[PDB]
């Protein structure tokens, strides 16, 4: 489950990103 | 340009 | 059991998030 | 014990999530 | 075991949100 769960820490800090980039050229 | 998908879906609990 | 409940508000949230991903991908097929 | 800090964590970073839903939704909304 | 349930149908729905996650960031890139 653990490494499942460390690639998702992953994945959401991957989206948080892409939020970060979103708002930025909006 | 729309905002991305929302966030990955969370993990079922465990415990 | 305290996990029950538990794994009750996560097919709550479930639910909503795919909502949001149906509504979400349709107004992105649009966009393009 | 390890499991109640397991349940700890988790509706920690459960709730933390929820609240990235709702700003997300807000955000998507918005943009419509 | 529904446990292992949850766990499976929670994995099962990655392969779609990566997609759409990579999707939304090419169309990104060119806009």
């Amino acid at each position: 489950l653990d490494e499942a769960e460390r690639q998702w820490k992953a994945e959401f800090h991957r989206w948080s990103s892409y939020m970060v980039h979103w708002k930025n050229q909006f | 340009l729309l905002t991305p998908p929302p966030p990955p879906l969370f993990p079922p609990p465990f415990f």
